[PDB]
């Protein structure tokens, strides 16, 4: 308002408490900001890992998962994402980095291509991953030999589905 | 000349046209300047704060 | 000390990575430790490597009940304010 | 023997309301920020332009208060109403959606009033003391491929079993905890026994 | 006479500034919706099986 002199600085007071207000609120949605990326992302206590060899029955998570030649160590797809998308005033750094952020959903994605569902209610126990897609159908209804009788169909058409997310992005 | 501000001058790696006498960005404000003794542009940049 | 969210005085920069207590920015947090005050780059958890293969499988041979709370505010105060004696 | 979620609400209240009654002791450019003493010691002419800034202030004061009201009631009523679901989805059924009643499988939920809220106490099943096995998706016997009805194929080491999923309890296979579908040679990972 | 005229500036630079203040609420309520639906679906769709 007054661009630092004395003169407009004293008429101000006049004013009341009006700058005090304005404050109180932009400070409000400034630490709401990181409360909302907090409970998004933070939905582990662990940080895990997948295994070296990967061998998930013939479904390829390749182009998700993290990639250390990339920056921050992140997915291929997760870089496609980040290409695409004075007076008196700052800007405020989140309390997350970007690196921290990609840590949490690499989490995220080793525990659930690891151990299904289980780590979401309590300590992450390990299947193999035909079986919990296996699982997976008989929860929308389907048997149980409809996944392993057409294991490689389901795995093919999966894989080709994965690689056109990143042509149309 | 008449360009009254406060900040800290700098040399700089622009060119004007010899008719061009300040420089301003997007949001209009100055952040060059021409000395009228020189005829070399300098940047302008306001001082810290925080 | 000189981070990213500004510069910081009367705080000893540690290497090990705590919880966050206090959020300073960009990945930093502070703590009264032991008698001082300290600043770390937080830490996400502790790491875990899944004992994946083809043919393994973990099942529970035991359990607890758990029982944990959850609150919500449901109302606030009624008030008024006749305009015109104000 | 916690609350600082209805503990805010409180206090964010009490904040506004002890600036709009600190407000009216500005001047806003008058000369006093008391009326009766423009009212004193000035004439109807001359006081109105004194009392038209302690108008102006004073209705500013006013309107940036009931803004912030009506946009934290807003706030208020997304709780109410997440309140409600919950009150209908976990004290008067069993949910399904994790995480929505708790951390863990849900079992029920109980109710407790709170001076301008809800504690929802949630009973959850949480699964312990793991142990590791070997499976195999399907058996073969007889030239045909054999599936658990509802269940997992486990070894011990040396022995085969069925056993349901969420807890070890081990029983042998038979023809009544099983179905046949096919031959065992299509499927990756048939097991003889 | 520039008290007058110093007036004149405060008062429209205040309406200005809170405008301001006014519309990142109204828009932060709206992205905090979001948040909480992506929290949502974080829970039901990656831990689960909806
Ligand atoms: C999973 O799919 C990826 C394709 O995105 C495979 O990796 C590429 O395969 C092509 C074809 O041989 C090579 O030219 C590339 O050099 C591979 N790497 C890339 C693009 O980073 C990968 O081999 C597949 N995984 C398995 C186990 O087959
Ligand atoms: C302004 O006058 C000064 C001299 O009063 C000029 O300064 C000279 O500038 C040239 C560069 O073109 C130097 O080589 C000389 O050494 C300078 N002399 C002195 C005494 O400073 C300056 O060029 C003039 N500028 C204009 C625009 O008229
Ligand atoms: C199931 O077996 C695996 C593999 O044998 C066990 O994984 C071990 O994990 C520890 C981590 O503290 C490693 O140091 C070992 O090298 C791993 N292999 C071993 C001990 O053979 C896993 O702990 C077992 N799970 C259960 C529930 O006992
Ligand atoms: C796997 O389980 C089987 C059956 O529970 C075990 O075989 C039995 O072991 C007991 C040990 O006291 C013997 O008395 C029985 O005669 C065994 N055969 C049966 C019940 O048919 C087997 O020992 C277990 N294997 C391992 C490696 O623990
Ligand atoms: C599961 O993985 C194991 C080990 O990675 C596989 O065992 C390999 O099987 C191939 C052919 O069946 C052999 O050539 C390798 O020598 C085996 N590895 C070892 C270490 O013995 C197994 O085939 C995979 N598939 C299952 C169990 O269905
Ligand atoms: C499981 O048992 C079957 C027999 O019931 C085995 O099948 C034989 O496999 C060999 C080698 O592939 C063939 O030469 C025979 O003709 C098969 N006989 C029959 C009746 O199918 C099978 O190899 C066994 N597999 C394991 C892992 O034990
Ligand atoms: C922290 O660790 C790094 C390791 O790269 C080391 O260079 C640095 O001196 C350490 N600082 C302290 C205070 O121990």
């Amino acid at each position: 308002i007054c661009g630092d002199s004395t003169e407009c600085s004293n008429l101000l007071l006049q004013y009341g408490s009006f700058c005090t207000q304005l404050n109180r609120a932009l400070t409000g949605i400034a630490v709401e900001q990181d409360k909302n990326t907090q409970e998004v992302f933070a939905q582990v206590k662990q940080i895990y890992k997948t295994p070296p060899i990967k061998d998930f029955g013939g479904f390829n998570f390749s182009q998700i998962l993290p990639d250390p030649s990339k920056p921050s160590k992140r997915s291929f797809i997760e870089d496609l994402l980040f290409n695409k998308v004075f007076n008196g005033l700052t800007v405020l750094p989140p309390l997350l980095t970007d690196e921290m952020i990609a840590q949490y959903t690499s989490a995220l994605l080793a525990g659930t291509i690891t151990s299904g569902w289980t780590f979401g209610a309590g300590a992450a126990l390990q299947i193999p991953f035909a079986m919990q897609m296996a699982y997976r159908f008989n929860g929308i209804g389907v048997t149980q030999n409809v996944l392993y009788e057409n294991q490689k169909l389901i795995a093919n058409q999966f894989n080709s589905a994965i690689g056109k997310i990143q042509d149309s992005l | 000349n008449g360009l009254t501000g406060t900040g800290v001058l700098t040399e700089s790696n622009k060119k004007f046209l010899p008719f061009q006498q300040f420089g301003r960005d997007i949001a209009d404000t100055t952040d060059a300047v021409r000395d009228p003794q020189t005829l070399e542009i300098l940047d302008i940049t306001p001082c810290s704060f925080g | 000390f000189q981070t990213r969210a500004g510069c910081l005085i009367g705080a000893e920069h540690v290497n090990n990575s705590y919880e966050c207590d206090i959020p300073i920015g960009a990945g930093i947090c502070a703590s009264y430790q032991t008698q001082s005050i300290i600043a770390y780059t937080m830490s996400l958890g502790a790491e875990n490597s899944v004992a994946y293969s083809n043919n393994s499988i973990a099942i529970p041979t035991n359990f607890t009940i758990s029982v944990t709370t959850e609150i919500l505010p449901v109302s606030m105060t009624k008030t008024s304010v006749d305009c015109t004696m104000y | 023997s916690a609350l600082g979620k209805l503990q805010d609400v409180v206090n964010q209240n009490a904040q506004a309301l002890n600036t709009l009654v600190k407000q009216l002791s500005s001047n806003f450019g008058a000369i006093s920020s008391v009326l009766n003493d423009i009212l004193s010691r000035l004439d109807p002419p001359e006081a109105e332009v004194q009392i038209d800034r302690l108008i102006t202030g004073r209705l500013q004061s006013l309107q940036t208060y009931v803004t912030q009201q009506l946009i934290r009631a807003a706030e208020i009523r997304a709780s109410a109403n997440l309140a409600a679901t919950k009150m209908s989805e976990c004290v008067l059924g069993q949910s399904k959606r994790v995480d929505f009643c708790g951390k863990g499988y849900h079992l029920m939920s109980f109710p407790q009033s709170a001076p301008h809220g809800v504690v929802f106490l949630h009973v959850t099943y949480v699964p312990a003391q793991e142990k590791n096995f070997t499976t195999a998706p399907a058996i073969c016997h007889d030239g045909k491929a054999h599936f658990p009805r509802e269940g997992v194929f486990v070894s011990n080491g040396t022995h085969w079993f069925v056993t349901q999923r969420n807890f070890y309890e081990p029983q042998i296979i038979t023809t009544d905890n099983t179905f046949v579908s096919g031959n065992c040679d299509v499927v990756i990972g048939i097991v003889n026994n």
